[PDB]
């Protein structure tokens, strides 16, 4: 069950590149593309993300997309730069200028067909393609505009395949331009319709974690991406390694998404660590469980106590007492059963992987479909309305052929998504 | 109390003890049901592709 | 001699099928390569064990069985397992993508594109039968394949084999070993569709098996291997009468006769004893009275419930090992005066006993210890309806909000089938009430 | 930190228990349908015992014994006593009773009535109270439901001053280990106006329920004499104690009744556990011989005794299972 990876824009390619370099180490794949591991657990499901090639080298089933070559050139010169299939580098030259309209309608429309040709060539090699995963930001133009454009066209050509996304949310705490709420609201409108699963990676959360918890005075995008790549490695563990779960992108959707539009997940991770700073003391199972459920460990800046969990998936990694984990996970649901909906029996599920991530002897990844996620979209909505009520910076979009109506439509649907989440919070 | 119909063999034996006395769809019906659901899938997929065409 | 075909659907059915057929081989002295030295009738014969095994001129004894899964990983381990030579490639059918824990996807979507192939491979075996009695169908309630494709298959077999009986070995869903949040949906859906197509169904609650492995085998976190090797013993006890010389439950029709007076109420409660750990250094062998008394302990039942607060319609005791009728009658007489065993007014209060002098075979290196005598009680008690109640409640909780329903509708299923299925279960729950109280 | 649920609001007993549990600060009340509970203060009817003990990682407990209705139903109580060898027919402490189905144990009841009709014996019975069988055989049929005719004790023990009738109420608590705990404090639900043995259907001096009686509060506050006063009365008027003359018989009936149905309702090896508070109603004749009237599975308490009892329930029936971070009960040994 192969997955086709796509990474669009500056952010998408940078978190995408780190994602591959992380799991490549976990599967014993070196930058050359050669396997040098000690366990065969690493290879049993390596085909989900990697293609087997000449000399039995493993090539990532990844497609790198951008409207400017700047960031993709950095990837190619990066650590695991040469592992990628060079034909899967599809890029323009004009950029998107952090404009959703340029990525979705003008600049991106000119390049999108080239990308889909690569998507097709990769899919035809799949024994049985299960779906796509996309890495991108929502605050920019390419990953945001062209990313959602790609999603729309991928759904057209592969309507029976699962669409998964790692969508990075914009925040004033980590901002490139003021028009990020515009691009984000427009993108969310697309994600609600054309994805089955979306990991909400909030930059506001990633900043706070770096500042408050990790005590990093002035965090960079590199610091932020340590958290992303750690989370991405965690939420894909069940896909990359064999398990009781028999996990794929569809089973995840069926079990996590009780209602199709409400498919925006809160990722979490424990232990929170900074780059370079290695742990010496391992976390006890009670500590992993407590932390992974704490708001301070959530990659989406939302208070889970302000809502209810529809579903939860917790992935423990490393060698540990699976009994103790079950005792702690059952303790979780029994200590605060009020924050779990009573109308979905046994909505919290646990999985284990013997292989831990690099630098940690054990860890815990959290995937929650909470109704508290509305706080995220409400935040974007307020920032959106603040500008939109005065039609500020809108000329950047109308100059690309967009009409005000389309903004109002995107706004309304996101507000609907909020109310929809509020609906089941009072059930 | 009452043991009845005792039957012994080389592999074993069986009996019965009483303590107290007392006081489909057709083939095409199926295939139409399956095809009816398939048409509902194609309609759903058509409404999608039509919406995407817009 | 009349032949029986075993059908293993989904991961649960296949892996349990492996456990059972592994155990069958050890009991009949059949080797992994299919050679059975004790069978002096080379290339054929109409012995009791031929009910489950066909013979080739080369002296190979192959299971009258078919393995089907919508996804190849599980059956591929049978293709490359220790009993790979035992099976014929035509018997091991595999799809390319599973039902994703979705009944509708297994039944309607993917079920439609493989049902004809499966029935053709089943017909392949049926043609090798002198007089086929029927089928033994192993599956899960919670899986998309085990639930979805099973019900579809059970429908077609009733069309292609109307006169043939069909027995079920079904795995009831348990959170401790669940794989999907929607298993209550899949269970209700497959029960409703299969109910009129099943003559006798042996339900096994994974909760019960999980706790028995923890309580009696000291296995802190039972794996599927642990559960199945225990389930295989129960299945073996039930099917022993079909594979050995005897006069009780010699065919599939007799199962319905001796355990199922009312057609719809065809879910006998199974209770097995004793379950002793192999790693138990010192063990005092239990007597006929002790193991028989254990058959009325809820902690030994394949489904946790309280037979005291119900009524029996039938009860069969299946012994294996050093047992004689006298010790059995003595046990029953004692137990009756100390336990609440109420039969329905229109039934005789009695027990159909079956003994096989050969003690229960244990898998070498397994978790079970060798015992001098064991027993499996098959009692059709209304108390098993407690399992339907639990399950129907979990169904109601989710369906009230129509949670996850869109995944089923998206596969071409109608939302009405949820209510029609739940209504049939409501009727079933009441049927148990009229008989029980 | 434990959790519980409430599914019977009209119950005054566990309403106090739920209060006490919350007061410990180690028990959290959940919503009615929240399955992740440690304790269940369930409803009186249609209690779902089938859904108990199936929550992994939760030791579950309920304040009712499944099957205990056999004892707490008049029609079932008689059948239970008549069919159980432990009790059976020659039960000395249970009045002569007969299950009588309306428009069965009729034809056998008439045989009893006639022989006692002939022999000039005391021949009053009660479903209400009459000395003619035909009069209220027409009564059980004109109301519809099942009723039990029972031999009316024509010579009851009568309290002086007043020449008044009474019936004793004992509160018994059976824990998860089936330890039978008799609450040391009972109560005498007396009559206020003298009992007479001629006019029988003036139901104020024959039936001694708190309802009908509400000359109220004349002799004792609220028609409720407690053991201290009743014991003192027996010592002064009859030269005996409550322990000897009555309580030995009461402890005997309570034990005999519960040991009889133990194998049917016991949760010793079950996947869920049960406890239950019972209310045994006794009757004393002039010869100080105690008769069992009925058992109630959902009894209320006396206002004076609510605090002490309800706190007792938490100690031995709840905290015994769910421990936290001189005893008021007489343990009936068996
Ligand atoms: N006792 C036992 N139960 C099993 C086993 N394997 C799976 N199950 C149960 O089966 C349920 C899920 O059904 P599966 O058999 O795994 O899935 P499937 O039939 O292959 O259907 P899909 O994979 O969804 O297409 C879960 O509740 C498991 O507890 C097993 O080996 N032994
Ligand atoms: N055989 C008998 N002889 C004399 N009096 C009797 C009797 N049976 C019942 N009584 C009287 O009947 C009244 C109680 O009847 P019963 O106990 O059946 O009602 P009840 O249980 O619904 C009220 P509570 O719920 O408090 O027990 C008492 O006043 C008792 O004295
Ligand atoms: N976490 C993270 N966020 C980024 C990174 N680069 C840009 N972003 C976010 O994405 C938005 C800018 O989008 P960008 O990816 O640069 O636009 P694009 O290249 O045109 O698709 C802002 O909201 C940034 O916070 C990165 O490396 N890491
Ligand atoms: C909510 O309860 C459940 C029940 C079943 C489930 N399966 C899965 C997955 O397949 C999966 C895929 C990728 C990453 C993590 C998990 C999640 C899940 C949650
Ligand atoms: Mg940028
Ligand atoms: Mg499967
Ligand atoms: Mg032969």
């Amino acid at each position: 069950r192969e997955i086709v990876h796509i990474q669009a824009g500056q952010c998408g390619n940078q978190i995408g590149a780190k994602f591959w370099e992380v799991i490549s180490d976990e599967h014993g794949i070196d930058p050359t593309g050669s396997y040098h591991g000690d366990s065969d657990l690493q290879l049993e499901r390596i085909n989900v993300y990697y293609n087997e090639a000449t000399g039995n080298k493993y090539v990532p089933r990844a497609i790198l997309v951008d409207l400017e070559p700047g960031t993709m050139d950095s990837v190619r010169s990066g650590p695991f730069g040469q592992i990628f299939r060079p034909d899967n580098f599809v890029f323009g030259q004009s950029g998107a200028g952090n404009n959703w309209a340029k990525g979705h309608y003008t600049e991106g429309a000119e390049l999108v067909d080239s990308v889909l040709d690569v998507v097709r060539k990769e899919s035809e090699s799949c024994d049985c393609l299960q779906g796509f995963q996309l890495t991108h930001s929502l605050g920019g133009g390419t990953g945001s505009g062209m990313g959602t454009l790609l999603i729309s066209k991928i759904r057209e050509e592969y309507p029976d395949r699962i669409m998964n996304t790692f969508s990075v949310m914009p925040s004033p705490k980590v901002s490139d331009t003021v028009v990020e709420p515009y691009n984000a609201t427009l993108s969310v409108h697309q994600l609600v319709e054309n994805t089955d699963e979306t990991y909400c990676i909030d930059n506001e959360a990633l900043y706070d974690i770096c500042f408050r918890t990790l005590k990093l005075t002035t965090p960079t995008y590199g610091d932020l991406n340590h958290l992303v790549s750690a989370t991405m490695s965690g939420v894909t563990t069940c896909l990359r390694f064999p398990g009781q779960l028999n996990a794929d992108l569809r089973k995840l959707a069926v079990n996590m998404v009780p209602f199709p539009r409400l498919h925006f997940f809160m990722p979490g991770f424990a232990p929170l660590t900074s780059r370079g700073s290695q742990q010496y003391r391992a976390l006890t199972v009670p500590e992993l469980t407590q932390q992974m459920f704490d708001s301070k460990n959530m990659m989406a800046a939302c208070d889970p106590r302000h809502g209810r969990y529809l579903t939860v998936a917790a992935i423990f990694r490393g060698r540990m007492s699976m009994k103790e984990v079950d005792e702690q996970m059952l303790n979780v649901q029994n200590k605060n059963s009020s924050y779990f909906v009573e109308w979905i029996p046994n909505n919290v599920k646990t999985a284990v992987c013997d292989i831990p991530p690099r630098g940690l002897k054990m860890s815990a990844t959290f995937i929650g479909n909470s109704t508290a996620i509305q706080e995220l979209f409400k935040r974007i909505s307020e920032q959106f309305t603040a500008m939109f009520r005065r039609k500020a910076f809108l000329h950047w979009y109308t100059g690309e052929g967009m009409d005000e109506m389309e903004f109002t439509e995107a706004e309304s649907n996101m507000n609907d998504l909020v109310s929809e989440y509020q609906q089941y919070q009072d059930a | 109390m009452e043991v009845i119909e005792l039957n012994k063999c080389t592999s074993g034996q069986s009996f019965e003890v009483i303590l107290k006395p007392p006081s489909d769809p057709s083939l095409e019906e199926i295939q139409k049901k399956l095809e009816a659901a398939e048409e509902r899938r194609k309609y759903q997929e058509a409404e999608l592709l039509k919406h995407l065409a817009e | 001699m009349r032949e029986c075909i075993s059908i293993h659907v989904g991961q649960a059915g296949v892996q349990i099928g492996n456990a059972c057929w592994e155990l069958y081989c050890l009991e009949h002295g059949i080797q992994p390569d299919g050679q059975m030295p004790s069978d002096k009738t080379i290339g054929g014969g109409d012995d009791s064990f031929n009910t489950f095994f066909s013979e080739t001129g080369a002296g190979k004894h192959v299971p009258r069985a078919v393995f089907v899964d919508l996804e190849p990983t599980v059956i591929d381990e049978v293709r490359t397992g220790t009993y790979r030579q035992l099976f014929h490639p035509e018997q091991l059918i595999t799809g390319k993508e599973d039902a994703a824990n979705n009944y509708a996807r297994g039944h309607y979507t993917i079920g439609k594109e493989i049902i004809d192939l499966v029935l053709d491979r089943i017909r392949k075996l049926a043609d090798q039968c002198t007089g086929l009695q029927g089928f033994l169908v192993f599956h899960s309630f919670g899986g998309g394949t085990g639930s979805g494709f099973t019900s579809l298959l059970m429908e077609r077999l009733s069309v292609d084999y109307g006169k043939k009986s069909k027995l079920e070995f079904s795995i009831y869903p348990a959170p401790q070993v669940s794989t999907a949040v929607v298993e209550p949906y899949n269970s209700i859906l497959t029960t409703h569709t299969t109910l009129e197509h099943s003559d006798c169904a042996f339900m096994v609650d994974n909760e019960a098996i999980y706790d028995i492995c923890r309580r009696n085998l000291d296995i802190e976190r039972p794996t599927y291997t642990n559960l199945n090797r225990l389930i295989s013993q129960i299945v073996s006890s039930i099917t022993a009468s079909l594979r050995f010389d005897g006069a009780l439950n010699v065919d599939l029709t007799e199962f319905q006769t001796n355990l199922v007076p009312y057609p719809r109420i065809h879910f006998p409660l199974a209770t097995y004893a004793p379950v002793i750990s192999a790693e138990k250094a010192y063990h005092e062998q239990l007597s006929v009275a002790e193991i028989t008394n254990a058959c009325f302990e809820p902690a030994n039942q394949m489904v946790k419930c309280d037979p005291r607060h119900g009524k029996y319609m039938a009860c069969c005791l299946l012994y294996r090992g050093d047992v004689v009728p006298k010790d059995v009658n003595a046990a029953i007489a004692t137990i009756k005066t100390k336990r609440s065993i109420q039969f329905v007014d229109w039934c005789p209060t009695g027990f159909k006993v079956g003994i096989n002098y050969q003690p229960p075979t244990v898998v070498p290196g397994g978790d079970l210890a060798k015992v001098q005598r064991a027993v499996c009680m098959l009692s059709n008690t209304t108390a098993i309806a407690e399992a339907w109640a639990r399950l129907d409640h979990k169904f109601d909780l989710m369906y009230a909000k129509r949670a996850f329903v869109h995944w089923y509708v998206g596969e071409g299923m109608e939302e009405g089938e949820f209510s029609e299925a739940r209504e049939d279960m409501a009727a079933l729950e009441k049927d148990y009430e009229e008989v029980g109280v | 930190m434990y959790t519980f649920v409430v599914r019977d609001e009209n119950s005054s007993v566990y309403a106090e228990v739920s209060r006490l549990l919350l007061a410990t600060g180690q028990w959290k009340r959940l919503r009615k349908d929240n399955p992740r509970f440690n304790l269940m203060l369930g409803e009186r009817n249609r209690l779902p015992f089938g859904r108990l003990g199936h929550e992994p990682g939760l030791v579950q407990l309920v304040n009712y014994y499944r099957g205990a209705d056999k004892l707490c139903r008049k029609a079932s109580l008689v059948k239970l006593i008549k069919t159980s060898p432990e009790l059976s027919e020659s039960c000395t402490w249970f009045p002569e009773s007969y299950v009588i189905y309306p428009t069965d144990e009729r034809e056998v009841f008439l045989a009893a009535y006639n022989r006692r009709r002939e022999g000039r014996e005391g021949n009053v019975w009660i479903a209400l109270i009459s000395s003619e069988a035909s009069e209220l055989l027409d009564f059980i049929d004109e109301q519809g439901q099942v009723h039990v005719i029972q031999k009316y004790l024509e010579k009851p023990l009568l309290l002086e001053p007043g020449h008044r009738k009474f019936d004793i109420r004992s509160w018994v608590l059976v824990d998860h280990l089936y330890n039978i705990y008799l609450y040391r404090e009972g109560v005498l639900r007396t009559s206020s106006e003298p009992y007479n043995s001629a006019n029988f259907q003036d139901k104020t001096c024959h039936l001694t329920n708190h309802c009908i009686q509400k000359n109220y509060g004349r002799y004792e506050e609220g028609n409720e004499m407690f053991f201290e006063e009743f014991n003192q009365y027996l010592m002064d008027a009859l030269n005996t104690t409550l322990e000897n003359s009555i309580l030995l018989q009461i402890k005997h009936i309570i034990r005999s009744c519960l040991m009889c149905i133990e194998p049917a309702i016991s949760t010793k090896h079950l996947h869920y556990q049960s406890f239950q508070l019972f209310g045994f109603d006794f009757m004393v004749d002039e010869e100080l011989k105690v008769w069992l009237i009925e058992v109630n599975g959902a009894p209320a308490c006396a206002q004076k005794l609510y605090a002490e009892l309800c706190q007792g329930i938490v100690d031995v029936a709840i905290s015994s299972v769910f421990p936290l971070a001189t005893s008021i009960f007489i343990k009936l040994h068996h």
